[PDB]
């Protein structure tokens, strides 16, 4: 939750979006356990998805 | 392939002209009374026409009543 | 005549003048979107337009409001080089100006601060191409503009197959830009219907109670009044003279002292005639006409107070005396005439199941929201914001333009929403058309259907993009506090930028560019379609609109549509259409007036176009321009028929305005037949691009245009002469005239080098000019692929012959001499991409190392100690371009396999080879490698190796840049000083940094020098910061998805020759795939021993009506033969005159043309270098229509010394005796398509299954086998081949256990199969057991 919450104060800021390493230093923890924290993060995807 | 679909074209249009064609009939021979309502027939139209059984009046009012119906 | 057309100029047959040159060919598409993105300081469409409509934003009657003020769009984060490579979105930053004003409580309105928050960012919008294109992720795109039907009323028919009666029915639609649907139509009883959207259909009048209308309104608004008197005793009645028409006599009707009709004889003429001239007010009736007649208004009873009878209630003769004895002298009644004014209106108002205002508002409601309650602040709310709201609703300026003008209005502008008025006005205008008067439109007119392109229908993304923005910010402009909250917090990015990313990114009308050819790019850019948001269905409609419609004349081509499931449904502008200022389409003419052809044009719309006759393109005029003949075949009126000489009103503009761009590209069209001219203009945009760009022998003139116009080549922006050319770059030394007065210097002209296109083709452009020649602005500098000289070259023409060759052209099947593929001369380059991927799986990091596990020397010897491929390797199939290596630990083996590596000692690696190698069969040069990287990951050594390249090669472009600019402005400087001060040798001594000092005398040429000095310090320090920037961009952490460390792309060219299995055709609609490829030995020769490249087929030519393949070839033929005749004289230097007199012969050929030619051209160093370019045989042009003629190719035949017939005599190559019968050789341009073999050859013995069935399934591009459909199981069946389909759909495919057993049984030798069940039924039969049913296999 906090993750959302910091691209948003900084997504108009920075004029885009903070990079990887940047919304880390924001974040209390190691920083490079974000990479970790997104990627499980992320729901499964409808294996009945269209292509 | 493709020449098909010409092949197509020619059969359905040769079919709706030969239809219209028909239509006019050909060497008719017969009198001057209109079947319908009996106004003289002219041999204009008995020259242009072989075996034509309706007056001008009557060639129209048909032919205009089938559109108003559409 | 120009410097470009000096060089080679075509032979032009034909005899109509161009009166209009054919304009930018990419005007729509280029145009459209310079209007979305641009300032404009008013309404007109645009991003200015969209703001306009949504703002000013106001928070809920808080008074705390948000203004618009202005925007401005932010300069490209990347250009459009740059941003393709990485892969970003070509866009660029929307700043838009906003202003928050708060209003005291309470407050006569003002302000107790407003902060004028400067542009807040909402998002990036993509940017179109110099060439009209977009870059959506690196990968240039297209925005195909559509056909939709236009805003505005549209009264039609459902004439016949409605109910099998006949009878025809009659329906209304309102279709605005934006909101909802509002349909009128009747039914076979003629009751009025209304239906929101689509939705259930509802009985008409509730919309007028819904717009505060009773029921006395609604008789008063639709209805005329009978007004009925009680004078005396019992009823008298007015009458309108009129009003008896189209009936018959209802009683004695009399009036004036002289009864002029009794019962039963039928008011006509007569009787009209004399009511009319008579004055007849006043007539006396009996009580029993109101039997049938209703009563308009309310009568209440004015003792007891109570209502006698309500509005629309149908008085009797005993209804009367209620209402009689009451004292009430009116009773006003409807006019009923089911001829004239059809009692329509009355029945609907019985058939309402509401009465007063809330009644139906609320009946309005539970039909667009069915099942929750009704409300009063509800029903009431949801109307007027249904077509009365100027945010919900809105029919734009030309939707209430056709309003206007299908309703016979005068303004051309008013209201953006319907109103009361509105409404009512064209439920009277149906009304009209049931009764007689009056006639529908049809959806296929090219003035009912309207052309929208990308700048518009990104405005409606945009505006949809702030209205789900727009309840965000009026949702925070309730609460926010004070003044701590400021015009950006309340605006997020991501929800406008979605919105618009949303469309470019995947849409119907969002496609990837078909980029094979400058026609096929150029005939992308101009097209339509009715498919997609907004338009027809493919399951819609309806063999109409896909049909040609004779208001396509010079708007669609006719021809140009593809020959797919949507035929007609898609079409391609025509070559001279444009846009209506309205958005409709419309074509040029001339204006004619009395009986001179004038040469002032006139764009007409479709529906302007219509009223005037329009005369024809191949008309003769001459002298002042009066019509030669006293009669021209014209078309006026939807029909074409001879006129006379002072009744046309225009003239066509040329005899080419009917087709496209690919369509024109046809020579002698006018011999070939529809249908396969179609197929012509679809498959010339199929031509690959060529290694050498030949040029056509056979032309129409257009191919100079479509290669200018298409951005595939370099085209000189200033006139002047060359500094450098370079197969890199071109320098141009400005003349004064065009040279801008400071910076002076020269345009510089970087040319494209070899490079990847959209489908694998090549696309390198070439200098077309020498050093040191003269250019003048607007000639051609470069030819992109497939153009020569200038002018668009898809292919390369070759001496073809018509006969059969032993069967090797059987159908269509195309005979091949070796001579050609020896000549490399159809051999085509491809590129494809070919990417490395270092991912993070769950068990760890891949690397990008060398060390691959079980490889020998062999292959690390095309690979660098980093692991990447060599750049300038040659490869095969099978070669390693990336090394790559990905995390697998204990693998587990098996005895075997561990007695294995004990024997001869392989350390059983921790880790799987990944590496990305060459697909098999495929084998080229690798010529580019591209490594991305993580922001934060170390570059490896070869990455840091191209990224130091990068830069070095980076800073040489840059400052060659400055030395050229330089120089080119010091030599200004030089020649300045000259003019009151010149020291010609005094001056370039010393130093020429050392200049700048030099001033001057009291003149301009002292503010002269100063001027050149600005631009001289800002190109040292724009040279600066275009370093720098540069520099950065490169070192940049290249940025990635999650999961990915880092890329490898490698880019390889493979050069294709041509084999059996290539698709090739002409320009006409003749395919054919070359079938075998025969020695230059076999081939037939003529008595000059000179053998011939193609031999076609001659059946191919008759039934197909294509027979200007033939005349293409004839001409060819003549046009090679004044080659020939050139290529002798050149030979034997004959000198100027003999050859001189030989060229000037030909370009004038038996008289009228229109061509006009030498000897103006410099009589020598211009006229040598003309001849060079034409040994190779003359270029003709064949325009469209205004073709050669037999005659001419004959005598051109003549000129050339061949024989008129077109015809010669052949020799068997094999057995050299002659071939009986002349047959016919000559020249025919013709093209590779990309359907080359080596794509469409597929095999696959036994590969990957897919993991859900147990089903062959493509994954290593080893494709999946061929499916076996149901067809193909039913000839199985025919056949008794019963285990020939047992193994097809068993072990062949769905046996998860009988492939295996089957596989090493075959290699046992054993031809066997053992069965058993398909995993696709026994899913089946688990998931019909994971239902509630019970489904066993019985018994034994
Ligand atoms: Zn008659």
């Amino acid at each position: 939750n906090k993750l959302n919450r910091i691209s948003r104060q900084m997504l108009q800021e920075m004029g885009r979006e903070p990079t990887p390493e940047e919304l880390a230093e924001r974040m209390l923890m190691p920083e490079d356990k974000i990479r970790k924290v997104l990627k499980i993060a992320k729901e499964p995807i409808s294996m009945e998805t269209p292509i | 392939e493709a020449d098909e679909a010409y092949s197509v074209t020619e059969q359905l249009t040769m079919t709706g002209i030969n239809r219209i064609r028909q239509k006019i009939n050909a060497h008719g021979i017969p009198v001057y009374l209109c079947e319908a309502c009996g106004n003289p027939i002219p041999e204009a139209r008995r020259k242009i026409f072989p075996g034509v059984t309706l007056c001008v009046e009557c060639q129209a009012y048909q032919e205009r009543q089938r559109k108003h119906y559409a | 005549y120009s410097y470009t057309e000096k060089k080679r100029i075509r032979k032009d047959f034909g005899k109509r003048p161009q009166v209009l040159d054919v304009p930018y060919l990419l005007s729509i598409q280029l145009d459209s979107f310079q209007k979305f993105i641009e300032q404009d300081p008013e309404g007109q469409y645009g991003l200015e337009a969209a703001f306009r409509s949504v703002f000013p934003i106001q928070s809920y009657s808080g008074n705390s409001e948000l203004q618009y003020v202005s925007y401005r769009l932010g300069e490209p984060v990347f250009d459009v080089q740059e941003c393709q490579i990485r892969g970003v979105t070509y866009s660029a930053p929307l700043r838009v100006k906003l202003r928050l004003v708060i209003y005291e409580r309470e407050a006569p309105e003002g302000t107790v601060k407003d902060i004028k928050e400067q542009e807040v960012y909402m998002g990036e919008i993509p940017l179109m191409t110099d060439n009209g294109t977009f870059v959506i992720n690196g990968t240039e795109r297209v925005i195909v503009s559509q056909l939709h039907r236009s805003p505005g009323v549209f009264f039609d028919s459902d004439k016949g197959k409605t109910h099998s009666s006949g009878k025809v029915l009659y329906n209304a639609r309102i279709i605005p830009y934006r909101g909802s649907w509002l349909d009128f139509e009747f039914d076979p009883k003629d009751n009025l219907f209304v239906r929101i959207d689509r939705r259930r259909k509802l009985p008409a009048t509730i919309i007028l109670r819904a717009l505060n209308y009773t029921t006395e309104q609604i008789l008063d608004l639709f209805f005329e009044k009978v007004i009925f008197e009680i004078r005396d005793n019992k009823l008298q009645m007015e009458l309108v003279p009129e009003r008896l028409r189209g009936e018959t006599a209802s009683f004695d009707i009399e009036a004036n002292g002289k009864v002029y009709v009794e019962k039963g004889r039928r008011i006509t003429a007569r009787h009209i005639r004399q009511l009319e001239k008579d004055d007849v007010k006043l007539i006396e009736v009996p009580v029993e006409y109101i039997a049938g007649k209703v009563v308009a208004k309310d009568y209440i009873d004015e003792s007891t107070g109570e209502l006698i009878c309500a509005a629309n209630m149908e008085l009797s003769l005993d209804l009367l005396a209620k209402l009689s004895q009451s004292g009430h002298k009116r009773i006003e009644t409807l006019f009923t005439n089911d001829l004239d004014h059809g009692p329509y209106i009355s029945e609907t108002l019985r058939v309402d199941p509401t009465n007063d205002r809330l009644s139906a508002l609320v009946e309005i409601y539970r039909m667009m929201r069915p099942g929750e309650p009704p409300t009063r602040e509800a029903a009431e709310s949801l109307f007027e914001n249904l077509f009365f709201s100027e945010d919900r609703y809105d029919l734009s300026a030309v939707g209430r333009m056709k309003f206007n003008r299908s309703l016979l209005r005068e303004e051309i502008e008013g209201s953006g929403i319907l109103s009361k008025d509105d409404i009512i006005d064209v439920m009277k205008k149906l009304i009209d058309i049931r009764n007689g008067k009056g006639e529908v439109d049809d959806i296929d007119h090219l003035g009912n259907r309207r052309i929208r392109s990308v700048g518009e229908m990104a405005e409606n993304q945009f505006r949809v993009g702030l209205v789900r923005v727009e309840r965000a910010v009026k949702e925070r402009l309730s609460l926010g506090d004070l003044d701590t909250l400021m015009p950006q917090d309340m605006i997020n990015a991501k929800p406008i930028s979605a919105a618009v990313k949303e469309f470019f990114g995947s849409s119907q009308l969002s496609q990837f560019m078909d980029q094979n050819n400058p026609l096929s790019e150029i005939t992308h850019k101009r097209r339509i379609s009715a498919l997609g948001p907004g338009g027809l269905t493919r399951e819609r409609a309806g063999f109409e609109v896909r049909d040609v419609h004779p208001t396509h004349y010079g708007r669609v081509c006719p021809i140009e549509t593809p020959e797919g499931p949507n035929i007609g449904l898609i079409n391609s502008l025509s070559v001279y259409a444009q846009t209506n200022e309205y958005g409709f389409l419309e074509t040029p003419y001339r204006k004619v007036t009395d009986g001179v052809v004038t040469d002032e044009i006139h764009y007409l719309s479709a529906i302007e176009e219509g009223n005037y006759v329009i005369a024809q393109a191949n008309s003769n005029l001459d002298e002042e321009g009066h019509f030669v003949e006293d009669l021209v075949t014209c078309r006026s009126k939807g029909e074409s028929s001879l006129f006379s000489r002072d009744q046309v009103d225009y003239m066509d503009v040329s005899t080419q305005q009917v087709v496209s761009v690919g369509a024109s590209l046809i020579p002698f069209l006018e011999h070939d037949d529809a249908n396969r001219a179609l197929m012509g203009a679809n498959m010339q945009r199929q031509a690959v691009p060529t290694l050498r760009a030949d040029k056509p022998l056979v032309g129409t003139g257009m191919e100079r245009a479509v290669a200018v116009d298409s951005g595939v080549t370099a085209v000189a922006k200033r006139g002047g002469v060359v500094q450098y050319v370079d197969a890199s770059r071109i320098v141009i030394k400005v003349n004064e005239d065009e040279m801008y007065p400071g910076e002076a210097g020269i345009d510089i002209y970087n040319l494209t080098k070899y490079t990847r296109s959209n489908q694998n083709t090549c696309i390198n452009q070439m200098p077309c000019v020498s050093l040191g020649e003269p250019v003048e602005r607007g000639d051609v500098l470069a030819d992109g692929p497939s153009t020569d000289l200038g002018e668009l070259a898809l292919g390369q023409n070759m001496r073809v012959a018509f006969m059969p060759w032993n069967g090797y052209n059987f159908e269509d099947s195309i005979l091949v001499s070796e001579r050609v593929v020896q000549e490399d001369r159809f051999t085509t380059i491809h590129i494809q991409e070919l990417a490395c991927v270092s991912r993070d799986t769950k068990l760890g990091p891949e690397e990008i190392t060398a060390d691959i596990p079980n490889v020998g020397e062999a292959a690390l010897s095309k690979l660098d100690e980093s692991g990447i491929v060599y750049i300038g390797a040659e490869v095969t199939g099978g070669d390693i371009l990336v090394g790559k290596v990905t995390p697998k630990g204990e693998t587990q083996l098996t005895p075997e396999e561990k007695l294995l590596r004990a024997i001869f000692g392989e350390k059983a690696s921790d880790v799987k080879d990944s590496s990305l190698r060459v697909p098999n069969g495929v084998s080229g040069t690798v010529i580019d490698v591209q490594v991305f990287t993580r922001d934060g990951v170390e570059k490896d050594k070869r990455a840091l190796e191209i990224e130091e390249m990068q830069l070095k090669q980076a800073k040489k472009d840059l400052s060659e840049e400055l030395q050229i600019l330089e120089a080119g402005l010091f030599s200004r400087i030089r020649a300045v000083l000259v003019a009151g001060g010149v020291e010609a040798e005094k001056l370039d001594k010393l130093p020429r940094d050392r200049w700048l000092e030099l001033g001057l005398t009291d003149e301009e040429k002292q503010n002269q020098l100063e001027q050149l000095a600005e631009q001289y310090d800002e190109l040292k320090h724009e040279f600066e910061k275009k370093l720098e920037a540069k520099r950065r961009k490169i070192t940049q952490g290249d940025d990635l998805a999650p999961g990915v460390l880092k890329i490898v792309k490698v880019y390889l060219a493979v050069k294709r020759r041509i084999q059996p299995g290539d698709k090739m055709a002409g320009r006409h609609g003749n395919k054919g795939v070359i079938s075998k490829i025969n020695p230059i030995e076999d081939m037939p020769y003529d008595e000059n021993g000179t053998p011939v490249d193609i031999v076609l087929n001659p059946l191919g030519v008759p039934s197909r009506m294509n027979i200007g393949q033939i005349l293409e070839t004839h001409l060819g033929m003549a046009a090679k033969g004044i080659g020939d005749k050139i290529n002798a004289m050149l030979k034997q230097q004959q000198e100027v005159a003999k050859l001189r007199e030989f060229i000037q012969r030909a370009y004038d050929l038996g008289a009228d043309v229109r061509q006009k030619v030498d000897l103006s051209t410099f009589s020598d160093e211009e006229v040598m270098r003309l001849a060079e370019n034409l040994r190779k045989g003359m270029p003709i042009a064949t325009p469209v229509f205004d073709g050669a003629k037999e005659a001419e190719i004959k005598e051109l035949l003549k000129l050339g010394d061949l024989p008129t017939s077109g015809q010669i005599r052949l020799y068997d190559g094999r057995t050299g005796e002659q071939f009986e019968r002349p047959v016919t050789v000559g020249y025919m341009y013709m093209l590779k398509l990309n359907h080359l073999v080596d794509d469409k050859m597929h095999a696959r013995s036994t590969g990957s299954y897919s993991l859900v069935t147990q089903q062959p399934l493509g994954g290593k591009a080893q494709f999946g086998g061929q499916r076996f459909g149901e067809m193909e199981v039913w000839a199985l069946e025919a056949y008794g081949a019963a285990y020939t389909l047992q193994e097809m759909l068993t072990v062949k495919s769905d046996d998860v256990n009988g492939r295996t057993k089957m596989y090493k049984n075959i290699v046992d030798g054993n031809h066997q199969m053992e069965p058993g069940m398909p995993e696709s039924f026994n899913v089946l039969l688990k998931e019909i057991r994971s239902l509630g049913i019970n489904i066993e296999l019985e018994d034994e």
